[PDB]
């Protein structure tokens, strides 16, 4: 969900509170998915925001 | 179920500024590139807007895009509005190891008011009536507007079953033409007095008579 | 400049295999990305398929999963694409797009295409009926010829004349539907009338659907 | 083809202002009367807005809903965030002759952390093996959390085909109890040397043994 | 304060006909507008057909368009809903819906609905084993006892222990699903090992579509 706050411009939580970018951002953004690596049959509680 | 939605007759206007939103509904089309792409109907498509900012090689600077994130659409606003051939346009975005392609959006629309409508007849022939097949087709031909009737008549009594009529088509002369196909049995033929096929226009109406005796 | 030709189509079949190749030239084969893409006749655009650059990864539409295979080779240029269990859905145009770095910049390439259509329960033959008006007066639209062609699915059918020697005041008329759903049409030509027995006229009608062709002398009654 | 577009999943979070974002794409929404519809999933479904701005009476005051013309989008705003049932909401239009329902969306969430599991075998008796039929089940109960996974080893080779596995379900003592059945044949059976169901949970492996000697 | 009671189903038929009845009470029959709305178990909410106050105007969505059809009357005050040739996304929940003013106000009104499921497939019997643990230690979920429900469709099935004699510590765990999608469950019941051949155990099962009611004695090897 909160992917799109990533680009420049938007507010979030995550947009403002933990990462933000600048207005004149000349780069490149990557993301993907990984649900089985990240995360066993009992779920993830190590990360931290 | 990441989709596309785009009007599908829009820019029917004369030398100026419009615009075309294509927007989605199951994800952000801002997060990927969304592109424009163009085609001639009946030969090969090609593309006036990659990148989501920029033109190919050749195409005309007329043509301009712009992306807004507050409704999540894309906009496409084409300036000049010239003699460009008529066509539609689709919207293409990427979600997930797959691609979506938009519905369409066709623009097609950027010396005598009266014509004589030629009416011919073939009737069957010895090679037809030996193989139990009598055909009769009542075509017509440079009309205006195409909006005509065609029905036959008997000697007596005007015949409902049998009778097909195609819808007019474009030809090469500002005219349409269209064709009736009637099927009907020798001995009915023969017992007949004089076939008639009358077509309807605009307060017009051309009748013809033949006669069985050849 | 980049040229791409396809011919893999052009026959119809229900439920069996066909095989389409694309020819591509002027260009490095084994370093962008090729897809697929389809349209109906009179339909939008949608997305077929699409290929990596040594073809180790390939991905399809879910209304194709199961079904449906690509394969390629960078010696000879040329793209496979092999289809089986076809439906009457399938009647599409289909163009080998290129890609240039991935999914996200964009097709920029469309090829001419092959017409593709399908048709079920076979076909049965045509019934050409090369009319011949020996006698018929001048002031209307056709001095004297006719060919008619009825009893055939599906279309098209290819109408010449003279073997295609003549092409100048050939009009051929559209295709009617009758009560039982069936195609037929007819082609005139107009010729002067003195010409009717020193000049031979031959009514060529050819359907790829049933492989038939069948070349018919019109001769006066 | 007119329909309405909403998430499936929103507003989870304790007691403050969200708003659930209901829009279309074939057409305007604010031409004709748009509704909130409420389920109680295993019974009936009862309605929370009517006339896009009311309420029904014993509804309370804490719902609210707005349109917003430009973003052709409807807001439906809960301000208590209450012990309210679990349940999910729907958005309904009508755009001519006919209805259209929105997909849905779902609002669920608004003494000893570790149990010791209970694993129970029922290997075949005479009665089972006289049927050419051997049923094997691997009972597990009080378990927490519900997130387990079943094996079965053989002699010398762990087996992948004939296992199937149920989720857990909530039994009267605030923990969960699965079930996992497995069929063979009798030839393995006796040529095999100890069979044995595997349980793995949060950093406890149970194993048990058995022998085909009785 | 209104009353909507439905019930016209409870069994399955592929591809035949059934009838549905609501009945209604504590309001004017003849002055509203009444509709029927369906939902999957597990999915969304749709539409299905609407009703004038005198029957004049009935619609449908474009799905069961040709088949379907709806009747009413006021002296009765009640509901009747035809539904013929049907598939297996049929299987819903129906409720008879009530307006108000029109299609536009609001539906308001849900009745509890009949749970409706369609199923091709036949029932068959369930086959009971009703396992005797003789020779077992203790400290273990269950002491002495056990039986065993596999190969029954579809669901439920009233399971019994010495004809509801004893309710204490009986456990019925649920369903699994197999290979081949059929269902299979045990119901265990806590015991004294010392009661072994002293008392009887026997186990109940009933399946009300395939009409068996097996009983059978527990005997230890």
């Amino acid at each position: 969900d909160e992917v799109r706050q990533i680009a420049p411009g938007q507010t979030g939580k995550i947009a403002d509170y933990n990462y933000k970018l600048p207005d004149d951002f000349t780069g490149c953004v990557i993301a993907w998915n990984s649900n089985n690596l990240d995360s066993k049959v009992g779920g993830n509680y190590n990360y931290l925001y | 179920n990441f989709m596309l939605t785009q009007p599908h007759s829009v820019s029917e206007s004369p030398g100026k500024t419009v615009t075309i939103s294509c927007t989605g509904s199951s994800g952000s089309i801002a997060s990927n590139y969304v592109q424009w792409y163009q085609q001639r109907p009946g030969s090969a498509p090609t593309t006036v807007i990659y990148e989501d900012n920029q033109r190919p090689s050749g195409v005309p600077d007329r043509f301009s895009g712009s992306i807004d994130s507050s409704s999540n659409s894309a906009s496409l606003t084409i300036s000049g509005l010239k003699t460009e051939d008529e066509a539609d346009y689709y919207c293409q975005s990427y979600d997930s190891s797959n691609w979506v392609f938009g519905g369409g959006t066709q623009l097609t629309v950027l010396g005598q008011p009266k014509a004589a409508p030629s009416v011919t007849l073939f009737p069957p022939s010895s090679e037809e009536l030996q193989a139990n097949k009598a055909t009769l087709v009542c075509l017509i031909s440079d009309f205006y507007p195409g909006a005509v009737t065609v029905a036959w008549k008997a000697d007596s009594s005007p015949v409902k079953a049998g009778v097909e009529t195609t819808t007019p088509s474009k030809q090469s002369n500002n005219k349409y033409a269209a064709s009736s196909y009637l099927s009907l049995t020798p001995e009915q033929w023969k017992s007949h007095r004089s076939y008639s096929c009358q077509v309807t226009h605009e307060g017009s109406t051309v009748e013809k008579t033949v006669a069985p005796t050849e | 400049e980049v040229q791409l030709v396809e011919s893999g189509g052009g026959l119809v079949q229900p439920g069996g295999s066909l095989r389409l190749s694309c020819a591509a030239s002027g260009f490095t084969f084994s370093s962008y990305w090729m897809s697929w893409v389809r349209q109906a006749p009179g339909k939008g655009l949608e997305w077929v398929a699409n290929i990596k650059q040594d073809g180790s990864e390939k991905y399809y539409v879910d209304s194709v999963k199961g079904r449906f295979t690509i394969s390629r080779d960078n010696a000879k240029n040329s793209l496979y694409l092999q289809m089986n269990s076809l439906r009457a859905e399938d009647t599409a145009v289909y163009y080998c797009a290129r890609g240039q770095l991935g999914p996200w910049v964009g097709v920029d390439y469309w090829g001419q295409g092959t017409l593709v259509t399908v048709s079920s329960a076979s076909t049965k033959g045509p019934s050409v009926f090369p009319l011949a008006p020996s006698s018929k007066s001048t002031s209307g639209g056709t001095a004297a010829l006719g060919c008619l062609v009825k009893d055939y699915f599906p279309e098209p059918v290819t109408v010449s004349w003279n073997s295609g020697a003549l092409t100048s005041g050939v009009h051929t008329f559209p295709a009617v539907l009758q009560s039982s759903g069936l195609y037929s049409l007819s082609s005139v030509v107009t010729v002067p009338s003195s010409s009717l027995g020193t000049q031979t006229y031959i009514c060529n009608v050819n359907h790829k659907p049933s492989n038939t062709k069948v070349d018919k002398k019109v001769e006066p009654k």
